[PDB]
């Protein structure tokens, strides 16, 4: 090998959205030999150099080799307001060190559109019923999908990843799965969504019986 | 026996058939009887760390390939055109009661060595338990 | 209890007849290897094993050999015939079961015997026991 | 009780530069893990005799040299095999008397043809004969 | 460069569709790649559940950036042999390798499990659009193999995009499928159907309609 490989990975969008959440840039060198497991991480917000970033202690992979991994904390607003992230990477294996940047994408934000379906009246028939949630019209395709009840997360359901749409962004549909017991008791749900391009980054759709 | 020794030779003239079993017909020594001639398979009596060896003749490529219980452990192989050379391989195996070790060939599959060169195929429990 | 086994190498082997000598001596628990003829004695019954590494440039066709009671039993031969010049190692091994007394040696064919000599590689022989009668 | 045994193959994609220690990697047996897989040195923790042996695939001209010693190896023998525009399969052994502390292990020289892969295998073997 | 044990060899099985629906023939790919130009010769063979076969045709070797060739044999299958789950294998034999490398390849099997499809009409809100959103929901099939499609009065919908497969608490697979259609033609009362083919269906077929409540 030309030496170790890195890859360089952004902020989990739940992390960039919330307050109580602290997102970070990660930096992962795999294939590090054993001969030389030293490895040396330089950070960069827009070319000016950091150092609040931090590693890991390396990990033994099964193939004989190590797995070397560096944290950056960022700021909320950094990130949104498209810094870009430089991870350096030295190893003396490395005929040269190895540089890796990231950013949020850039092409034009667009607003999602939220739509809850309820069950398909066949479905009734069953004993758990499908609540629906359609999301459209987004991008970049980072968004967060969740579902909640009398102020509670709910807990059984899957959204499907972002799909390209015939203009450009992005939909997925989230599937909340609920006994036909609470659906016909008239309980009220909401679909929440978390987009860059929302207004304030937040947005709700209920949905119920009747 | 408590014991687990065997020296099995391969006498004949045809080599074995491509991507099969290596049956080794003759027997130097076997006296708990743990290689079967009739199937060509070693079958573990005895509990142990093993060891296993072969030396194997051949005048054309030849792909030597060591399985153990249903999974090939080594595959070592020697080309070879017209003249006589000896592909060798071995591996230390600790085995259970029951398991089966034999070796097979691949699509390199000569084995017919020259007059005065012979195939051999060895296994001896180093290690009771 | 019994610890017999041997590696020998060459360097400085006396040259003549068909047993291969091997005159250099890494390992000899209890010496059962003599040096200067190139045959391992069977002081210990029992199952052994026997192997060589042997280099040659040309043609080689070696057996493992055994005696006992001063008769000559012939085995298994192994060769490389190569003869191109050029480092070829011919090996070959088997387990014998030896009574006391008994002798083991490798020997070559006459029509078939070059063993490399210098210092560029060397030619082993080895045995051990693996378990007494 | 002292069962000590192990088997490792080679199958790290690299090179071997001359002089360097031959790593086999993946352990198939490791008994009283006397053997280090990441490096390729077995290192005596139980004194007595040993037999060593390896079985090395090549696609042209190798040496290798068998090596023992503590905080200085040195040299058992040598051991070369030529091939010519061919694949080949070359083996070597011996019985050492060792010492605890001292470290057995295969180095790599000039002629570094050596072939680590699935369906070519190069394997290290030892195991304890008897225990001093 | 020559630091391989010989080229290598990966295969592929056919495309979903193709197994499921007949207006097209199944193809099983084996890819060859890392050929040496020391030894560009490549042969292969192949073994349906063991029994050999020459059917087969080869494209035209091509060069790659590193010094490589990419040879590859297409082994158009039977739907009858693959759905069954016949195993295919692909021999591959080169000078320059050590030993044949060969693989194998077979339908993925499974409980089998019948899938369930749901068709939804337009949210409220999203009426006051131009184009509505028709929706079709899969959910409970295995395996993932599956096809999903859309019609109107006996001619086939253009307008939509179904999600991939995913995977759902219990293991079976559930999707979406979304179709575009300008809000007029959902309020003249057209009959749109979600048709889904699948081996866990009776017939491998099913269908379910979708049209604005009676009114007009």
């Amino acid at each position: 090998l030309g030496g170790p490989s890195v890859f360089l990975f952004p902020p989990k969008p739940k992390d960039t959205l919330m307050i109580s959440r602290t997102p970070e840039v990660t930096c992962v060198v795999v294939d590090v030999s054993h001969e030389d497991p030293e490895v040396k991480f330089n950070w960069y917000v827009d070319g000016v150099e950091v150092h609040n970033a931090k590693t890991k202690p390396r990990e033994e992979q099964y193939n004989s080799t190590y797995r070397v991994v560096s944290v950056l904390t960022v700021l909320h607003q950094d990130w949104l307001n498209g810094k870009e992230y430089k991870c350096k990477v030295s190893n003396k294996a490395l005929p040269a060190p190895i540089e890796k940047t990231i950013s949020k994408a850039k092409g034009q934000p667009r607003e999602p559109q939220v739509y809850t379906l309820p069950p398909s009246r066949d479905e009734l028939t069953k004993n758990q019923v499908s609540l629906t949630c359609l999301v459209k019209g987004f991008y970049p395709s980072d968004i967060a999908v969740e579902w909640e009840s009398n102020g509670q997360p709910e807990n059984n359901y899957k959204t499907t990843p972002p799909v390209l749409d015939s203009d450009g962004s992005f939909f997925l549909y989230s599937k909340l799965t609920v006994d036909k017991s609470r659906w016909q008791q008239g309980n009220v749900f909401s679909c929440s969504v978390m987009h860059e391009a929302l207004h304030n980054h937040y947005t709700q759709k209920s949905l119920s019986l009747s | 026996k408590f014991q687990s020794v065997f020296t099995v030779t391969r006498q004949t003239h045809q080599p074995p058939a491509p991507n099969s079993l290596i049956r080794f017909n003759a027997v130097l020594t076997n006296p708990q009887g743990d290689y079967d001639t009739s199937t060509g398979k070693f079958t573990c009596k005895v509990p142990g760390l093993y060891y296993f060896v072969y030396h194997a003749s051949h005048t054309a490529n030849l792909c030597v390939l060591l399985y153990r219980s249903g999974v090939k452990v080594v595959t070592f192989c020697g080309h070879t055109s017209k003249t006589n050379q000896v592909n060798s391989g071995g591996v230390l195996l600790r085995l259970q009661v029951g398991e089966e070790v034999w070796l097979a060939v691949n699509d390199y599959y000569d084995m017919v060595g020259i007059q005065g060169s012979d195939s051999v195929f060895s296994g001896f429990l180093l290690f009771p338990d | 209890q019994p610890r017999p086994a041997f590696s020998a190498i060459r360097r400085n082997p006396p040259m003549g007849g068909n047993v291969v000598i091997f005159d250099t001596v890494i390992t000899n628990q209890e010496e059962p290897y003599q040096n200067h003829s190139g045959r391992f004695v069977c002081t210990v019954p029992g199952y052994y094993y026997f192997t060589f590494q042997v280099l040659s440039q040309w043609e080689i066709c070696l057996s493992i050999v055994s005696s006992s009671r001063g008769q000559v039993r012939r085995s298994l031969g192994f060769c490389d015939t190569t003869n191109k010049g050029l480092f070829q190692v011919v090996s070959g091994g088997m387990v014998l079961q030896l009574q006391q007394g008994d002798q083991v040696w490798v020997e070559k064919d006459p029509k078939k015997g070059h063993i490399y000599q210098g210092s560029e590689a060397d030619s082993v022989f080895s045995g051990f026991l693996i378990f007494p009668s | 009780t002292q069962k000590i045994a192990f088997s490792a193959t080679r199958t790290i994609n690299v090179p071997l530069r001359r002089d360097q220690t031959i790593r086999f990697d993946h352990v198939i047996t490791n008994m009283n893990n006397n053997y280090e897989p990441r490096s390729g040195k077995f290192t005596c923790k139980v004194p007595g005799l040993y037999y060593f042996t390896y079985h090395a695939s090549s696609r042209g001209n190798l040496c290798v040299n068998l090596m023992r010693g503590r905080e200085r190896a040195q040299k058992v023998v040598t051991f070369c095999d030529y091939a010519y525009n061919t694949f080949q399969v070359t083996t070597g052994g011996m019985v050492l008397k060792l010492e605890q502390g001292e470290n057995v292990f295969l180095q790599a020289t000039d002629k570094n043809s050596l072939l680590g892969m699935e369906g070519a295998n190069s394997i290290f073997s030892g195991f304890l004969l008897f225990p001093d």
